[PDB]
């Protein structure tokens, strides 16, 4: 009868092990909330910090267009925000991740983009739900909303295409494999975990004195 | 993850 | 004549082709083959250079070639060059037809044309050379430190550079010309899952050795002298046996054996030359490791090579070798239109990365590779790949 | 006759030798074969079973084998067995010679012995059927619960048994009798790394396909009937060049093709058998995601089965085929001497893992095996590897 | 100039994120101490626990000698100590190992062990110290104290026995490797990230309903 | 971390 006793205990621990981790995480998630606030402060004070970081990060290259770079160039601030600070509603994996494109002059507008990343239930999937951004003037051929019929044979063809570009990244959803941005989930765990977390980590590298790296 |  | 004359004379007439013939920055490296201490004569330098080629038709690429070109030098006018042939690849996305096998072949003339002095010009050393740089060894606190007390003092953040740190060589225009390669067939070599395309067409070990070897007797008669050496070495097959595939060539003077011989110093490791993903290298290195290297001579390591599965349970391999002078004298600085040489490797990796990278189990794959490479070349290196006129009668 | 008096009557004279049968706990499964919906007959219930063997000499294992029995029942008498040869491998880490042909042929004469029926007794459900249960669906916290809430109201924490869920049939003792296998030579199957050993004789793809016909060929002379079905199959090869290496058969009745020809329905995937780790289910389960499923006759499989690299770019394989009956009634249940069942899969698993699951590159690796599998069996399971008086002149 | 100012501050974060992160972790390794305190309590009052943990355990077999199981058998405990808390002079990933055996009449004797594991530097390898164990009467033949000579044949024979027992893990030290007790860093690891944290997931599995998992 |  005293094993009874240690066994409804164990239980105890077992659903709040569960509970207590939450803890330990969301720990982090706020001593690092001012740390990121700092540290973001300073890169907003540094030229052209974020167009070099994403051309010096060996691995993002590959996930997108060569030609996505003369866009991504213009890009003046990338936030990470995990949602879990703002409601308990949230999980600790969850977070938002907020671009800023200065434009080009007659191709590209200028705009600030925030896409949501939220675990599904079913170990739970990454998933997100699409945004709009002006896709460039010079991605008419391939922009999706100018596309009239995607199913036909030319129209799958150059849909697929723009699928593979970043700003097809921000459709993805996570809910239709195959169908959408390709690793788009991979991506966005990239840009959350490794490349903004790290981001002066890679300024530091593209700073090589002799072109040779 | 892939990668290309 | 030009690496884009030489391409267009091997290719349909009336038909349009483009092409990429990437080049590394000549590295100064360890010698080919490992010296042994007590020799007269070991390497002075051994320069190391890629080539890497890709033809591409109608928006889509179907072939590759990845070549190492190896100068050592021994003394003042004492150079030797080698060629070593590593991959060659097709994924089967060609809308056309066309001789890969003559495509190779041309590729490796145009690169025994080239003047050795070329790679020698200047060379990347292995290791290089007042203080305050930032390099590999600096954390990123340090950099930006450095960055600051460098921004305090000066205008900017640069420096000073005249600046020469960067090797430089000469040697005969003629040299020792040396051709090796590994005949290994494999699903794909540098166009990852194209093996799940049903229009890709795969050879087998016997009808892949025949195919380079038809390549290397062109080269013998039409690029070397005759008095040449070509010898073939077929591991796991008789000396009656290969002399039989011999008697298909129409090259006088192919010998079974290597070129390696050398009864100076008659031990494996001091005479196998060790190249990238090389078969060879690897079997030396698996000595290395079970000590061995100082034991194992070179007419044994043939005998023991063919053992150890790899070879025991694998298709038709040969190791062929070429050595001799060519007919002509090279000399030929191949063009900002022959040759696109990566400001570093970093970048030379990038470039890479977007063909030898893709998927190709479908032509997506194949039409990515096309654009990324063109629109690279054109954004960040004001470049374009080579348009090609197809010249070539039936 | 039992196991033990098998082996000893192809071990050498005086010579002492251990082995382990392992057998796994006879599991209902799916079909052999993949039914189709619109069929007259499908199958009743699928009983697998796995024997894997090993064998010890002077303390050290040096040879293993593993062979998938399946009986499938089409109705009150209509059965049917089907014996499946995956993997046979040595170390070479015998002191002595033996023949592991022979050794491997003895151990199939034994399985073809044993009675269908003995598969049949008790069998394991795919999926079984008061509640309280603690099963995979069961949280710890729910467990533990559980546990607790079971001793609050009763003595202990165990439960009632009587209990019969366990599925059980029959079937006549001569049944159509099927063995199929498909010859493969690798570096290893089951003992890792041992190709690293240098007295590890390795046979090639078409020294193994004749080592294996050798052992079919003797096995349906002294145990199946005249009439027999024997077929071979070599994928990239002449039914011309087949029919060359069958005249050396001693069988009569080797024809070329395999068993599974039937002229009812003619589509690939409603004849082909699945195995564990099988070329056969490897290239069908590619078409079911490529979706051609429906669309590859069986004749087209084959021809089809060549191409796409794997055959195209590895050594000679076949696949042999049998199907008859044997001359003697097989009908012999295994004593626990002739094999050891483990409670579960999970110790099955562990036991097996001894010695798969070990290093050979050296003799450590093998002595390990042995004294671990004692060391268990004894401690664990209160058993011993069979000791044998090897009985075999010259 | 306001450049300069930018960088001089991202390097302070930059040493500054290295004891953030021994700061978050040392949260962990005190939140979760009292936890194992209260689950350790019922434990304890739970017969044969760890020798359960131990046989259930799938991957802990594989480290060692079958036999070693009869002495494994008899673990009536296994505390696992995280170094960090007592004193900033170790690594946040440094801790100790408590095994108590309950021994056996006229073969194994009963006793209490801790095997310190700690990094070194060089990003740092795990090591450990060698620690006294009374090795069970049985396994005197491969007895490394009973070996008169370990380089001889037959002596180098019967050492190499016993390093593969896991007696022979408690020498390990991580410096001698090929040496010693294989994989003994993988298994310690074993121990305080799986096994120690884990325990109770492995008993509850221990305990199914039915002879087959 | 082999594992045997
Ligand atoms: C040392 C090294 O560099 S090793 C690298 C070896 N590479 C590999 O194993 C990678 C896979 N192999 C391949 O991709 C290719 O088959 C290659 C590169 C080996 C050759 O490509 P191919 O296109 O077959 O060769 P090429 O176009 O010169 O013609 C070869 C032969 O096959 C024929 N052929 C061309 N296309 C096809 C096709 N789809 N189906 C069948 N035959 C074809 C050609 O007519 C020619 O036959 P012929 O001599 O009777 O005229
Ligand atoms: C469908 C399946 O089950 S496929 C599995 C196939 N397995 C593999 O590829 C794994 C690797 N292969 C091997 O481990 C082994 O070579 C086996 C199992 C195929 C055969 O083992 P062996 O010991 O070679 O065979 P066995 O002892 O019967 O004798 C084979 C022949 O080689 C000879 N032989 C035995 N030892 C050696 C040796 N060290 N060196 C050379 N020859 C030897 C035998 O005399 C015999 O020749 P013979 O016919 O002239 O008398």
């Amino acid at each position: 009868n005293e094993h009874a006793k240690a066994f409804l205990g164990l239980a105890k621990c077992e659903e709040e092990v569960d509970a207590i981790e939450r803890e330990v995480e969301l720990y982090r998630l706020n001593k690092m909330k001012p740390v990121y606030e700092k540290r973001d402060a300073y890169i907003d004070e540094i030229a052209e910090f974020w167009k070099i970081v994403l051309s010096q990060h060996v691995s993002f290259a590959n996930y997108i267009r060569a030609s996505d770079f003369k866009y991504i160039d213009t890009i003046d601030k990338i936030k990470v925000e995990w949602l879990a600070l703002e409601s308990e509603m949230y999980d600790t994996r969850d977070f938002s991740i907020t671009f800023h494109f200065h434009g080009i002059e007659g191709d590209f507008k200028e705009q600030q983009v925030t896409k949501v990343f939220q675990i599904k239930k079913g170990d739970g999937i990454l998933t997100s739900e699409p945004v709009p951004i002006e896709w460039p003037q010079s991605y008419d051929s391939i922009n999706p909303d100018l596309i009239k019929d995607k199913r036909s044979p030319e129209g799958k063809k150059k849909y697929r295409q723009g699928m593979k570009t970043i700003f097809g990244w921000f459709r993805w959803t996570g809910l239709k494999p195959g169908k959408e941005f390709p690793h788009g989930d991979s991506l966005a765990s990239l840009f959350s975990e490794e490349i903004y977390p790290f981001c002066v980590k890679y300024y530091a590298e593209a700073q090589r004195d002799l072109e040779d790296e | 993850t892939g990668g290309k | 004549m030009s690496l884009n004359d030489f391409l267009s004379s091997v290719l349909p007439v009336s038909e349009q082709f483009e092409y990429l013939s990437l080049q590394s920055i000549p590295l100064e490296t360890h010698a080919v083959v490992t010296p042994n201490k007590d020799d007269k004569r070991v390497p002075k330098s051994t320069i190391k250079t890629q080539h890497f080629f890709s033809l591409f038709h109608q928006g889509k690429v179907f072939f590759s070639l990845e070549v190492y070109v190896y100068v050592t030098l021994w003394d003042e006018a004492d150079a030797e060059r080698l060629i070593f042939v590593s991959k060659a690849d097709t994924n089967g996305y060609c809308n056309t037809r066309v001789s890969v096998r003559d495509i190779t072949k041309i590729i490796l003339e145009f690169i025994l044309s080239i003047d050795p002095n070329y790679y020698l010009q200047k060379v990347k050393p292995a290791i290089r050379s007042s203080p305050e740089l930032i390099s590999a060894a600096s954390t990123p606190a340090r950099t930006l430190r450095i960055l600051a007390r460098r921004l305090k003092q000066s205008g900017s953040t640069v420096l000073k550079e005249q600046q020469d740190l960067y090797l430089s060589f000469t040697c005969p225009r003629e040299i020792l010309t040396k051709i090796c390669l590994f005949t290994r067939p494999a699903s794909q070599y540098l166009f990852p899952d194209s093996s799940k395309n049903s229009k890709k067409h795969i050879l087998n070990g016997e009808e892949l050795m025949k195919w380079w070897g038809f390549i290397l007797d062109r080269l013998l008669i039409e690029c070397f002298q005759n008095d040449t050496q070509a010898k073939l070495r077929i591991p796991g097959e008789d000396p009656a046996r290969v002399r039989s595939y011999l008697r298909g060539m129409k090259y006088p003077l192919w010998q079974v054996g290597d070129i390696f011989t050398s009864k100076e110093n008659s031990l494996a490791v001091y005479n196998i030359p060790l190249f990238p993903d090389d078969p060879k290298a690897r079997f030396i290195h698996q000595l290395a490791e079970e000590d061995r290297l100082l034991k194992v001579s070179l007419s044994s390591f043939w005998i023991e090579l063919q053992e150890r599965q790899e070879f025991k349970l694998s298709v038709t391999s040969s190791v062929m070798g070429i050595s001799g002078y060519s007919l002509a004298t090279p000399s030929l600085f191949p063009s900002s239109a022959d040759v696109i040489v990566p400001k570093s490797r970093k970048q030379f990796r990038a470039i890479k990365k977007y063909i030898t990278g893709e998927e190709y189990d479908t032509e997506e794959g194949a039409i990515e590779a096309f654009t990324n490479i063109r629109d690279f070349l054109l954004l960040r290196m004001a470049t374009n790949l080579q348009s090609l006129t197809g010249k070539r009668e039936h």
